[PDB]
RNA sequence: ACGGGGAAUCAGGGUUCGAUUCCGGAGAGGGAGCCUGAGAAACGGCUACCACAUCCAAGGAAGGCAGCAGGCGCGCAAAUUACCCACUCCCGACCCGGGGAGGUAGUGACGAAAAAUAACAAUACAGGACUCUUUCGAGGCCCUGUAAUUGGAAUGAGUCCACUUUAAAUCCUUUAACGAGGAUCCAUUGGAGGGCAAGUCUGGUGCCAGCAGCCGCGGUAAUUCCAGCUCCAAUAGCGUAUAUUAAAGUUGCUGCAGUUAAAAAGCUCGUAGUUGGAUCUUGGGAGCGGCCGU
């Protein structure tokens, strides 16, 4: 009779054929084309898809012009305009699955780094964010995998702790006057 | 039957001592070059597609 | 550099105190300790800073912010009414006892073997 | 369907609820016959003491002799022919020792060249028979 | 077989599961009878009988963990004889009282979410959309490299003053100084014929020992054994075994089948059951829509 959550889901496909030639061909271009950490990364980016198609695939089937699916439509298209994939004026609830895998690292910001062009390459977009480099509007993100919005893509910018941003140098440069300091005094 | 000759040719294998080994890049750094070596290192030359072991 | 805005302000008269969501912005030092918060509201909303009681700092990720709180209250003569006994013994004037359970809810249970008022001859 | 009728549902059901006991995988699960013929009694493993060992001879074309284990368990006292799964790991396995015994992978069922042989060993008096023959754990006594 | 709220799987239908934290019921070793109280047929009440079992000064007493730890037995199978009135809200005479309820720390790879073990500059050395020259080579804006090159850079493991945190703190966290070049801050677990991603490599074995879910492999050339290497798969996980669901249109409502692969009663009669012929209000009347919809 505890006061505790236990409220958890999975958040990757469990992929039905193990030994696809085809599945090691594509799944692992999701790899060095847009810098992942292994299989697992590649799986869920479907997983967010196949939770957006399940119901998309539904929510075209309902009535015509019915307020159920013309508020329940238009709630997906008040979310899936949001994110900033889809038109702004050309917003549409049948072109919802006329969306594919990649869709998402066009606007995640696992790949946000090298997308403006403020990165070195792909692989850059991981290791800046693994040490929380960067924020989105003065709050400090260290999870790449972070749903960056339509409106807040200009405020992609650097943390104030960051000898890469608007900050201090930091620990090498310090541990060089050790070696630099050192022989100087 | 001839619970005698047990375990016959594991004993008799001359124990060749495991060569010693740099540790496999891991997690991310692994699947770096498996994406350069597989796709973009190389370029399709003519006949079938090898092996990557495939030591003829 | 703790430049606080006491937002969400709001006066509760049934029990007396003023409280407010005070949103607290002071970027780049450590986490801001209950030593020197009290003598801000000495020099914003110039009340005394003994009878306020000041806690609930929440950082954000990343280490550059709070959302402060503290309620004032009429006088010291009121400072321990609306105000339970845990947070009393937080500035001096109050102390818990010691015995700990496994004497105290075992030495009024001790004393249930003989009957009646003088039972004190178990447990001191 | 023979019947397809609007109210013809207390003969769909009835009829399935008959026919599903010709399918022999629905009826091992729900009659008290199989489950109590498995000599685990519905269990993923047992442990055994070990009271005697069997050289089973390989069933056919490949003549080898597959050095199996005759094992008693604790909690029925029936008997079992036990393979012990490793390269020549019969000689981890002494007479009168507990050994951990689990299915194999075709569920009650001779797997491959071993004639009526059901179950494997995995643990010796706990200690794995993998540690055993890789070499990580010393046998315990 | 405690039921349901639910769970797993799921094109659609379905199928298995629900002892487990919320609700309803039931029980306090087994039954049975009762006092008290508004409310028990109560067992953290009592009285017996039946079983179990600790005292005994051997007359006679005392007892219920399916409350919380901890034994013992059982088994494949499951933790420390931690820490309080702070949320709640209830009980009490009642703001002052008191509650292993509610509730915090350990053991915890049951599981689920994030997540390290190099991303960058240029010397190693190979390519190509490219200028040139038959190939040559130079030249190099746009990168792809990665080899026991040089490296610099950093946040975060380990070690940590303190406080925001707390019914006392500890742990991320907020954060000081200290703490990374085989970044010893070191990744294993399985297979490597076929299904099925990945060696017709070398010794050793010689139908032996074994591997192998299935097919099968070994008879002195073993791509399968036992090993070394390199490779492949997943990755802080993975292999295994059992029940179970999808695949299973191999239970068929959607959706199977019955000449010869398993199967139509030998044959009609027949009662419930199941399913049952056509047939009972028709067109124009009255305004508008851009002859005819409403």
């Amino acid at each position: 009779p505890v006061a505790r959550s236990w409220v958890c889901r999975k958040t990757y496909v469990t992929p039905r054929r193990p030994f696809e030639k085809s599945r090691l061909d594509q799944e692992l271009k999701l790899i060095g084309e847009y810098g992942l950490r292994n299989k697992r990364e590649v799986w869920r980016v479907k997983f967010t898809l196949a939770k957006i198609r399940k119901a998309a695939r539904e929510l075209l089937t309902l009535d015509e012009k019915d307020p159920r699916r013309l508020f329940e439509g238009n709630a997906l298209l008040r979310r899936l305009v949001r994110i900033g994939v889809l038109d702004e004026g050309k917003m549409k609830l049948d072109y919802i699955l006329g969306l594919k895998i990649e869709d998402f690292l066009e606007r995640r910001l696992q790949t946000q780094v090298f997308k403006l062009g403020l990165a070195k390459s792909i692989h850059h977009a991981r290791v800046l964010i693994r040490q929380r480099h960067i924020r989105v509007r003065k709050q400090v993100v260290n999870i790449p995998s972070f749903i960056v919005r339509l409106d807040s893509q200009k405020h992609i910018d650097f943390s104030l702790r960051s000898p890469y941003g608007g900050g201090r140098p930091g620990r090498v440069k310090r541990k060089n006057a050790k070696k630099g300091q050192g022989g100087a005094g | 039957g001839s619970l005698a000759r047990v375990g016959k040719v594991r004993g008799q294998t001359l124990k060749v001592a495991k060569q010693e080994k740099k540790k496999k890049r891991t997690g991310r750094a692994k699947r770096r070059m498996q994406y350069n070596r597989r796709f973009v290192n190389v370029v399709p030359t003519f006949g079938k597609k090898k092996g990557p072991n495939a030591n003829s | 550099t703790v430049t606080i805005r006491t937002r969400k302000f709001m006066t509760n008269r049934l029990l007396q105190r003023k409280q407010m969501v005070i949103d607290v912005l002071h970027p780049g030092k450590a986490t801001v300790p209950k030593t020197e918060i009290r003598e801000k509201l000495a020099k914003m909303y110039k009340t005394t800073p003994d009878v306020i009681f000041v806690f609930g700092f929440r950082t954000h990720f990343g280490g550059g912010k709070t959302t402060g709180f503290g309620m004032i209250y009429d006088s010291l003569d009121y400072a321990k009414k609306n105000e339970p006994k845990h947070r009393l013994a937080r500035h001096g004037l109050y102390e818990k006892k010691k015995t700990s359970r496994k004497q105290r809810k075992e030495r009024k249970n001790r004393m249930k073997k003989v009957r009646g008022t003088a039972k004190a001859n178990v447990g001191a | 369907g023979k019947c397809r009728g609007l109210r013809t549902a207390r003969k769909l059901r009835s009829h399935r609820r008959d026919q599903k006991w010709h399918d022999k995988q629905y009826k091992k699960a729900h009659l008290g016959t199989a489950l109590k013929a498995n000599p685990f009694g519905g269990a993923s493993h047992a442990k055994g003491i070990v009271l005697e060992k069997v050289g089973v001879e390989a069933k056919q074309p490949n003549s080898a002799i597959r050095k199996c284990v005759r094992v008693q368990l604790i909690k029925n006292g029936k008997k079992i022919t036990a393979f012990v799964p490793n390269d020549g790991c019969l000689n981890f396995i002494e007479e009168n020792d507990e050994v951990l015994v689990a299915g194999f992978g075709r569920k009650g069922h001779a797997v491959g060249d071993i004639p009526g042989v059901r179950f494997k060993v995995v643990k010796v008096a706990n200690v794995s028979l993998l540690a055993l023959y890789k070499g990580k754990k010393e046998r315990p006594r």
